[PDB]
């Protein structure tokens, strides 16, 4: 099960 | 399926008391979020508390949860309850990517502590006309239950729970009104089974 | 940037024996960048169903990737992997050899 | 017996074609189980071992709309690297993203690992304490000051140690009967003259499971890591993996020769030799 | 750290296009658009995980949305329809998923009533009743009572001015207007709100109290075509003095 998106921009 | 129940639609309970508001939900879902709302009269919509399918029984401040996963039960419990408790309290599903559904809600009526009732009906007349006047229901502790006016031109309103601050002093009135000829204070609240030592001015 | 040239491998998934059916593979790896061109050959012709495995990668971040058809190898018959990549001047031929 | 759960995302930017290419594919240990790829026909996260198609209609809509989502943020962060690096609308770069976790036997979390990367090198990774991070240069650097103002590594934190652990035990008891499985590699050797005085001795092993394997050539009980080739483990495409690993031995020595073979299927390690 | 939707209260007719805007000043990623009818929970509309990311929720038709840039998700009605009057309801928060600890904002409501025309739109009336001597001499308190009556729809918020001063202490407002013709779907409602003070409060005559009705109405841009007058958005206000014994 994947992990939401989020907190992950450069 | 995909749903949220709250089966009590309605539940009062006295100040300085707990509550447990139950949810039960139905749902193919196996990773999730509940979460739990608070909705004042204003409407105002207030998050209290998010449990995790995955985590122990959350808790923050007089909020509690306590989760039974395998009979997907998440009721809430509220501790200590103050009158600023009374609100319409949602139980909500959330998944792993922003989606969301909603139980249908709870209303909880948080009863004040009446100590030194004085159920009474008085006539109050209009700040400014000659004829227009409004009968209040004033003081009556809090097991009176005023019944919803069964007569098209009265008017008469659900009970309300005033708090006078400085004074440490509540007290609960209901309002009622009409333009009829023949409507009196003494006959306003017929409908409606009031103390029996209700104080009508001489 | 980073450029890593593909590692080939001709390979049966079982031992070869002739006439009993089997799968052929050619698993190119170490490569990056992920775009790469892979046939797999049969007497120096190229096979057309040919299937191959969704892209990942190793812990040092170079992708792989299998690509794999259905066969029944004889003795008279060649088999092949023809791969490219930019790091290739031109295709690269590996020959499938069964006494490795 | 421990177990692994991994996600490995590849996005690659494309100028002169249009959109950037979105891939993802997952594991449990060393068995595929989902792929995503933005450039198939059905735009969905799609299944890929037989234990996983029971998941229900909702849990294939949730991990599509988490892959959509995730693709947007790399879209975006190939144009921040583009930036941060001084490079062209005209060149086509890469990220790639493995996370995952391992649980015990006992199936309680272990580790959980989060790491990015940039045209092949590495860019930022969460540190084992999941709670820190390495950034690999200077542009990284700009990445790991956002990251600790908005709480990065708790996020990820939480997945790794949460949804993560719980969703590889639901995985592992519906895939029981092929997950837990050990298969130990099946071993024999070649022989192969190179002159009329040299020879290649080649140590195989094969169909075993899963991946990991140790295989080391001794000479009169010496660690013999001389000319010992070895080839990268490879799939046999029907869930096992092969490996092998050869030494050129001079014509007439072959005895003196033994080749090891490590896997955690094996009772003990077997010792074999040219005879 | 808030959540704004513009407008709050907002009166259109059948099929005439309008946005109703959210934002957040905070960097949420998250963002949801949600509506409640009466009585019942919040039925999930759109949402938006991340700028350029939108997804549809359980009711999804008749509505779209946007997410140009973090700050804003624009709620649209194409053609609205009376079956789209609700109390519409915007959130965010910082991820899709909060941490422990991490809030989901919601913003103010936004009231839509969609109607086939305006003609029904009415001003309240509001009269302040004074405290009856008898309760003053039985209890030694005194209680106004402040009514609003006659006004449509129920887009109304009353508040109790004490020598110019907003009070809640004392303060009980019923928390739903009620209807003045339950049989009629167009029936125009009334509220009540009483104010408790002391006897000797009141005795004061320099004491000065309102009540202030707040009426969401009708815009200058709307168009009347009606004898009364056009019932815009207004305030209605009645007021008494303290009196000596």
């Amino acid at each position: 099960i994947l992990d939401t998106a989020g907190r992950e921009e450069y | 399926a995909q749903k949220v129940t709250q089966a009590q639609s309605s539940v009062s309970m006295p100040v300085r008391k707990a509550v447990t508001l139950n949810c039960l939900y139905e749902t193919s879902w196996w990773s999730y979020y509940i979460f739990w709302y608070k909705q004042l009269p204003s409407k105002e919509m207030i998050f209290l508390i998010r449990q995790g399918s995955d985590e122990q029984n959350a808790k923050s401040g007089r909020y509690s949860v306590n989760f039974k996963k395998a009979a997907k039960s998440v009721a809430l419990t509220i501790s200590a309850l103050q009158l600023e408790d009374s609100a319409k309290y949602f139980c909500a599903l959330g998944d792993t990517a922003g989606k969301s559904t909603f139980g249908d809600g709870t209303t909880l009526t948080v009863k004040p502590n009446i100590q030194n009732p004085d159920p009474a009906v008085y006539q109050l007349r209009d700040s400014k006309s000659s004829d227009k006047s409004v009968c209040l229901f004033t003081d009556f502790d809090s097991q009176t239950n005023v019944s919803q006016s069964k007569d098209s031109d009265v008017y008469i309103t659900d009970k309300c729970v005033l708090d006078m601050r400085s004074m440490d002093f509540k007290s609960n009135s209901a309002v009622a009104w009409s333009n009829k000829s023949d409507f009196a204070c003494a006959n306003a609240f017929n409908n409606s089974i009031i103390p029996e030592d209700t104080f009508f001015p001489s | 940037m980073i450029q890593r040239t593909p590692k080939i491998q001709v390979y049966s998934r079982h031992p070869a024996e002739n006439g009993k059916s089997n799968f052929l593979n050619c698993y190119v790896s170490g490569f990056h960048p992920s775009d790469i061109e892979v046939d797999l050959l049969k007497n120096g012709e190229r096979i057309e169903k040919v299937e191959h495995s969704d892209l990942s990668f190793s812990k040092d971040w170079s992708f792989y990737l299998l690509y794999y058809t259905e066969f029944t190898p004889t003795e008279k018959d060649e088999y092949a992997c023809r791969v490219n990549h930019v790091t290739l001047s031109q295709p690269k031929i590996v020959k499938w050899d069964r006494d490795m | 017996g421990s177990h692994s759960m991994r996600y490995f995302f590849t996005s690659v930017s494309r100028p002169g074609r249009g959109e950037p290419r979105f891939i993802a594919v997952g594991y449990v240990d060393d068995t595929q189980f989902v792929r995503f790829d933005s450039d198939a026909a059905s735009q969905k996260m799609e299944p890929r071992a037989p234990w996983i198609e029971q998941e229900g209609p909702e849990y294939w809509d949730q991990e599509t709309r988490n892959m959509k989502a995730h693709s947007q943020t790399d879209r975006a962060n190939l144009g921040t690297l583009r930036g941060y690096y001084n490079q062209s609308e005209d060149g086509s770069h890469t990220i790639q993203i493995m996370y995952g976790c391992d649980v015990g036997p006992d199936g309680r979390f272990l580790r959980g690992y989060r790491q990015d990367a940039y045209d092949g090198k590495d860019y930022i990774a969460l540190n084992e304490d999941l709670r820190s991070w390495t950034a690999a240069d200077m542009a990284a650097q700009i990445t790991k000051r956002k990251w600790e103002a908005v709480h990065a590594a708790e996020q990820r934190r939480v997945y790794l140690e949460g949804r993560c652990v719980d969703g590889l035990r639901r995985y592992l008891e519906n895939g029981k009967e092929t997950l837990q499985r050990t298969d130990p590699p099946k071993t024999h050797m070649t022989h192969h003259p190179i002159s009329d005085h040299e020879a290649t001795l080649r140590c195989w092993a094969l169909g075993f499971y899963p991946a990991e394997i140790t295989l080391t050539w001794q000479r009169d009980g010496e660690d013999q890591t001389q000319d010992t080739e070895l080839v990268e483990t490879r799939p046999a495409g029907d869930g096992t993996f092969q490996k092998w690993a050869a030494v050129v031995v001079p014509s007439g020595e072959e005895q003196r020769y033994t080749c090891h073979v490590q896997h955690e299927g094996l009772p003990k390690p077997l010792t074999l030799r040219w005879e | 750290a808030q959540v704004t939707q513009n407008p709050r209260y907002l009166i259109t007719v059948t099929g005439k296009k309008l946005t109703v805007t959210c934002s957040q000043n905070m960097n949420h990623e998250y963002m949801s658009w949600y509506r409640q009818d009466p009585g019942l929970g919040l039925r999930q509309i759109y949402y938006s995980m991340n700028v350029e990311v939108t997804d549809k929720g359980d009711v999804p038709e008749g509505y779209k949305v946007s997410r140009k840039e973090k700050r804003n998700f624009p709620l649209i009605l194409e053609s609205p329809s009376p079956n789209q009057t609700s109390l519409y309801f915007c959130a965010s928060s910082l991820v899709s998923t909060p941490l422990p600890k991490e809030t989901q904002y919601f913003g103010p409501g936004t009231r839509l009533l969609v109607l086939e025309d305006l003609k029904n739109v009415f001003p309240p009336e509001v009269a302040v009743f004074e405290p009856s001597e008898a309760e003053i001499s039985h209890t030694q308190k005194a209680t106004l009572v402040c009514l609003a009556t006659g006004f449509y729809p129920d887009h109304v918020e009353l508040s109790w001015w004490v020598n110019g001063k907003e009070v809640h202490s004392g303060v009980c407002t019923d928390p739903q207007p009620l209807k003045e013709q339950p049989a009629l779907n167009d029936s125009r409602y009334a509220l009540s709100s009483r104010l408790r003070v002391s006897a000797t409060f009141w005795q004061n005559p320099r004491n000065h109290f309102r009540c202030q009705v707040q009426f969401y109405g009708l815009s200058e841009n709307d168009e009347w075509t009606q004898d009364r007058a056009k019932p815009v958005t207004q305030i209605v206000s009645a007021e008494a003095w303290g009196r000596a014994d």
